């Protein structure tokens, strides 16, 4: 095998996996940091309540009685009631999201450039599996070996690596989907499709058989201690 | 390079065994010149023994320092047996005039005055006689000798007369004596006296008091005279008056002085009587008389201070021939009369034994209490400089070994280390507790160990003088030095390490294997190659002559390699050859081939081992020597590995390489020694069946050749005579596209003869020694260790030297990412494994792969050795120097604190926002 410097595990290869956990504990506190709630007027959350509404009455109506769901039905999409038809209406915005869709990958790539100028010329870790040898000149960058075996992967390659491998961790310890990772605007035309969606939509009492369907078995009673 | 200077290197500047010396200076002046066999003329610090100017020269005889003398600050030296003649400025270090001259034996060289002053030159030639200038060399006249086709002049003489003396003599016949004067140089007169015992003038006869010629005969035990100023007929004197005898087969001499040319010769002189004897005898106007007697001293010595010479002599404290301890005296006695001086008695100790001194030269000067206070240079038998100074502490004052000036072969020799389950985990939890003890407690060739990265081994080096050196290959210093009694100069030697340190319950053992040339007696010395002493194992006696031998790869039970020997019988020896030994290197005897390379026949020979321990001419070429003479033979170190087999042909095809483990290169040179047609030959023949795979030979080409030969390729730079400029040459052996035998490779199922490529490249400078670089696995790409004779060591990169290079880039070129085709080789200065530590007359360069995969080993050894070490892969597997600390930890624990921070941060926030 090859004789690796001690000292590159205590100063190359532990810093790397330090500075790419705390990198995304940092990424993910400045993202929730950054994050600030636009202000909404009332319009916008009251159509988008409504619409909600609506499709949650599309989606269970069948445990209400038809008269009742065909009444909403008459309600929200219907001529006469004039509901769905008499409610309708560098930039800044545009630079911070894709600033901050940006801030998600660029900084990983920028730290990956960091390390690769800072760690140049080492070889870090040898890995197990037989890589292919196409995959050389981006496994060992900084190294001018020739014949060296394709399972030694330089510095870069590495805190790829260990960036790769650490998301399930960060949901792990941070907690579930953490932002540390690498990857209604019109209501008129929501109004329409919901208009045609609920018009689509058809009525199931869902309690036209449960007394039948109760019927049949005995209520459980135990436990009531 | 990268001007990390002396943080891993180191270099000795060694002169050979000194031939001449000059230790007259003034007292402030701090300053011995001294010419050496080596052709090196240098200048060594008094006080410690250090080089303030060294001029090395040929290495050949035709630079060979002849005579050396010092007069007042510069000192006059002849070369090239007389025909050039130099003025050295000791204190600047550089020629004050350099003369040529003419033909003809120099016999004698003197120096002659007008009536005070010093001021021309005498070089007396087996023929004639010179005279040349002080002030620039400037011939002052030429007198052809009379007779001179019939005589053989000896010496001269002059001195404040303003007269030339010169004395000529004849084996066992009459001798010629002339007078010339130093203002014309015409013969003055002309005499001749009859020595019928006579032999010869310079070794026997000398010339004492006012250039009275006293020549010792031993044939009627006495001292025949010649009143030379005005006597015409020798006078004899029989040392029985005094008291004293010549010994049995020994020519006696005697040692007259003169302190400055131009005044006569004191009448006082040494005679050696006998080996360990001398006399001090004072001549007086035809009659002699015994000052004091040295019995049992080895070496005397004359200085003078000003005015009065001084005596040195030396012997033991106790003779024991020989001497019981190897503590010499040496006593000041006074030339006027024979008394010992008052408290100058110097005692040291030689360090080897079988080594006695061999020279001393004394300077002399006057204390502060007007006491001759003297310093004694000796050199030893086994070339060795000792500075001896009269104060007792530090007796030695400078202790230099000249004798690894000429360094036979040398190696590198690594430094020694520094059932049941619940049994199992009962001594792994003991091991746990030991070394926590052992962590929590931490809150020279006695104690050697090897390093971390084994990247400090020691260097077992082998001296022509017969001399066993031990060398720690970190700071160059000597840890254990042995002598081989009675090495001849031109004896060959063998080191084979026969066990290394990795084996703890046995000791490390090296051989060495060395053959006299005259006699061809090899023998065989075993030693530990870490403490130099010799092993208790006595080494076989090799009766007969031997040829060549072979260190086996098989080991005894003590981890000792097998070495196999062929003698002149062509029979085989083993060692050790125990039963063991001898049943396995008989069960394995068909599979071990010999081959014999006898150059001066042009013979070729291999031969097989049978099983009871006997050879058989398997094949035989013979290479006519009318035509071509075999000049290298190198073969592939056994020592190396292969890494990749194969190599990308780019297209995503593999070319595999020629790895043939048993390829001889012999290199052989045309007899045809004209300019025009000269050749250089080079053969590719097998080591087992003797199949020539090649045969190339360069036309219009002449040596030296330095090859290389590495894993695959071969690489001889030459001299092309037609364009006049060194060539390399590079030789690529490559099989198929489709390896033929993977498994295991055979010499003898080999059918497909490899593919050769060539290409021929200009080197733009001469050349002195070449080895590539090797490294453990031979991951690392090679070098090529040029040895330029300005001393400098070009790491030149074997991927330059492919001989694929087209002479037209075209694509596959481009993705295989060859350079096209440059028949020039830059020798940019940056390449250089030295920086100014150049190796004069470097010999040889030892690469070892030592361990990690960056770094080589590399030490040049001429007449100056040189160690570093060389990463011809930038050294890709250690941290750089370079490393900021500071940084790294400073961003981690300013990060660190910047997580908690913005930790903190977020739940500030968070819970505001919640709050609102
Ligand atoms: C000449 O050789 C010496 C000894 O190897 C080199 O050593 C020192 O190098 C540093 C480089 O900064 C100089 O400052 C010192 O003055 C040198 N010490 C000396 C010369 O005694 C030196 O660098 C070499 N010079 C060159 C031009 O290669
Ligand atoms: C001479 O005596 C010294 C002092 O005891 C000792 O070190 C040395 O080995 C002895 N022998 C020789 C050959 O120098
Ligand atoms: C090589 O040659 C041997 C016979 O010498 C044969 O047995 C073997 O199969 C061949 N090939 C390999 C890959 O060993």
């Amino acid at each position: 095998e090859l004789l690796l410097d001690s000292n590159i595990r205590l100063w190359v290869v532990l810093p790397i996996v330090i500075i790419t956990f705390f990198v995304g504990m940092i990424r993910h506190y400045v993202s929730i940091l950054l994050q600030s709630d636009k202000k909404l007027t009332q319009e916008q959350v009251s159509d988008s309540q409504v619409l909600i509404r609506s499709r949650v009455l599309r989606e269970n109506g069948k445990y209400i009685p038809k008269q009742s769901f065909l009444t909403r039905k008459y309600y929200f999409n219907n001529p006469e009631d004039g509901f769905f038809k008499k409610t309708k209406r560098d930039p800044t915005m545009l630079t911070d999201m894709m600033k901050g869709n940006v801030t998600n990958v660029l900084p990983m790539i920028l730290i990956g450039g960091w390390i690769n100028m800072t760690f140049s010329g080492f070889v870090t870790t040898k890995v197990p599996f037989p890589l292919t040898l196409r995959f050389k000149p981006m496994l060992q960058q900084g190294i001018e070996l020739l014949t060296l075996d394709a399972s030694w992967v330089s510095s870069a390659s590495w805190y790829f690596l260990n960036v790769f491998g650490l998301r399930s961790i960060y949901s792990l310890i941070l907690g579930q989907d953490n932002a540390a990772d690498q990857s209604p605007a019109d209501t008129n035309k929501a109004f329409k499709t919901e208009w045609e969606a609920l018009e689509l939509t058809d009525h199931q009492w869902a309690l036209d058989d449960v007394e039948e369907e109760l019927m049949a078995k005995d209520l459980h009673f135990e436990g009531m201690f | 390079y990268e001007d990390q200077v002396g943080k891993f290197d180191w270099r000795q500047q060694y002169v050979g065994k000194v031939k001449f010396a000059s230790l007259e200076f003034s007292p402030g002046s701090k300053k011995l010149v001294v010419a050496t066999e080596k052709n090196v003329i240098a200048a060594l610090n008094s006080r410690t023994g250090e080089i303030l100017w060294r001029h090395v020269d040929k290495g050949t005889a035709e630079g060979a320092v002849d005579a050396m003398l010092l007069h007042g600050q510069d000192v006059i030296t002849v070369s090239n047996g007389g025909r050039i003649m130099r003025s050295w400025e000791t204190n600047i270090g550089g020629l004050n005039w350099e003369i040529t001259l003419d033909s003809g034996s120099f016999q004698a060289l003197g120096l002659v005055g007008l009536q005070e002053s010093v001021r021309y030159i005498a070089v007396l030639k087996k023929t004639t006689l010179a005279l040349h200038h002080l002030s620039s060399g400037h011939l002052k006249w030429v007198e052809h000798l009379p007779e001179s086709d019939s005589i053989h002049y000896q010496m001269v003489y002059s001195y404040g007369s303003g007269v030339v003396w010169a004395l000529g003599v004849v084996p066992f016949s009459h001798v010629n004596i002339v007078k010339f004067n130093v203002e014309d140089g015409e013969i003055v007169q002309q005499v001749r006296v009859s020595t019928p015992w006579l032999q010869h003038l310079s070794g026997a006869c000398g010339v004492v008091d006012e250039a009275v010629l006293v020549c010792p005969d031993p044939s009627s035990r006495s001292l025949q005279t010649l009143a030379l100023e005005t006597e015409w007929e020798l006078r004899q004197i029989p040392l029985q008056s005094l008291d004293l005898e010549f010994g049995s087969g020994f020519q006696p001499r005697v040692l007259p002085t003169q302190p400055n040319p131009v005044d006569a010769s004191r009448a006082q002189f040494f005679l050696h009587l006998s080996p360990s004897h001398y006399a001090l005898l004072q001549y007086h106007y035809g009659t002699l008389s015994l000052l004091k007697n040295f019995p049992q001293t080895a070496l005397v010595s004359f200085a003078t201070t000003g005015e009065k010479t001084v005596a040195a002599v030396m012997a033991c404290r106790n003779e024991v021939l020989a001497c019981f301890n190897q503590t010499y005296t040496i006593n000041l006695y006074l030339v006027e009369t024979g008394r010992r001086l008052l408290d100058t008695t110097i005692t040291f100790s030689l360090e080897q034994s079988g080594t006695r001194p061999e020279r001393l030269y004394i300077q002399v000067f006057l204390k502060k209490d007007d006491s001759v206070g003297y310093r004694a240079l000796v050199q030893t038998e086994d070339h060795l400089l000792l500075f001896l100074q009269q104060l007792a502490g530090k007796v030695v004052l400078w202790s230099r070994e000249e004798s690894l000036a000429e360094v036979v072969c040398l190696e590198m020799v690594d430094l020694p280390l520094t059932d049941g389950l619940l049994g199992m985990f009962l001594k792994r939890l003991s091991s746990q507790l030991i070394l926590l003890q052992a962590w929590t407690s931490h809150l020279n060739i006695d104690t050697l160990a090897r390093d971390e990265f084994n990247l400090q081994k020691m260097m077992v080096m082998v001296t022509a003088s017969g001399k066993l050196f031990g060398i720690e290959s970190s700071s160059g210093t000597i840890l254990w030095k042995q002598y081989l009694p009675n090495v001849k100069p031109d004896s060959s030697f063998k080191l084979m390490v026969q066990r290394t340190t990795a084996h703890f319950p046995h000791p490390p053992q090296c051989t060495l294997l060395v053959k006299d040339k005259e006699s061809g007696m090899s023998s065989l010395y075993v030693f530990n190659p870490i403490f130099g002493k010799w092993s208790q194992v006595a080494p076989p006696v090799l009766k007969r002559p031997i040829l060549q031998s072979l260190l086996l790869p098989v080991m005894d039970q003590d981890y000792a390699k097998v070495l196999l020997l062929i003698d002149d019988e062509y029979k085989v020896t083993a060692f050790p050859a125990t039963r063991n030994v001898l049943r396995q290197l008989h069960e394995l005897a068909p599979s071990i081939f010999f081959y014999l390379v006898d150059a001066e026949q042009g013979r070729l020979c291999g031969y097989r081992l049978r099983k009871d321990l006997t050879t058989e001419l398997s094949w035989e070429l013979t290479i006519p020597p009318e035509v071509q003479r075999i000049v290298k033979v190198k073969g592939k170190r056994s020592s190396e590995h292969v890494h990749s087999q194969g190599r990308v042909m780019g297209d995503r095809s593999v070319l595999y390489k020629s790895l043939n483990p048993n390829l001889l290169a012999v290199v052989t040179e045309s007899t045809d020694a004209h300019h025009e047609r000269t050749f250089i030959g080079i053969f590719l023949i097998d080591g087992v069946t003797g199949r020539i795979i090649h045969s190339s030979v360069q036309k219009k080409a002449k040596g030296p050749v330095h090859i290389v030969h590495s894993e695959n390729w071969v690489v001889y730079q030459y001299w092309n005579t037609k364009a006049r400029r060194n060539e390399f040459t590079v030789l690529e052996l490559y099989e198929g596209t489709e390896q033929y035998n993977a498994t295991a490779f055979s010499s003898l199922d080999r059918p497909q003869l490899p593919q050769v490529l060539q290409q021929s490249y200009i080197f733009p400078s001469s050349i002195s020694a070449m080895e590539a670089t090797i490294t453990e696995r031979g991951i690392t790409s090679r070098h090529l260790l040029i040895g330029l004779p300005s001393g400098a060591i070009l790491s030149l990169p074997k991927a330059l030297l492919d001989p694929r290079r087209p002479e037209i880039p075209t694509e596959q070129s481009r993705e295989e990412n060859l350079i096209p085709y440059s028949p020039d080789v830059q020798i940019h200065a940056e390449r250089f494994i030295n920086y100014n530590q150049t190796v004069s007359r470097m010999r040889g360069i030892y690469t070892a792969p030592s361990g990690l995969e960056s770094t080589c080993l590399v030490v040049a050894y001429g007449l100056d050795i040189y160690q570093t070490r060389v990463y011809p892969s930038k050294q890709f597997d250690v941290l750089k120097d370079d490393y900021d600390y500071v940084l790294i930890s400073s961003v981690l624990f300013g990060l660190v604190f910047a997580t908690m921070i913005t930790k903190r941060l977020a739940q500030v926030k968070l819970l505001n926002r919640a709050w609102r």
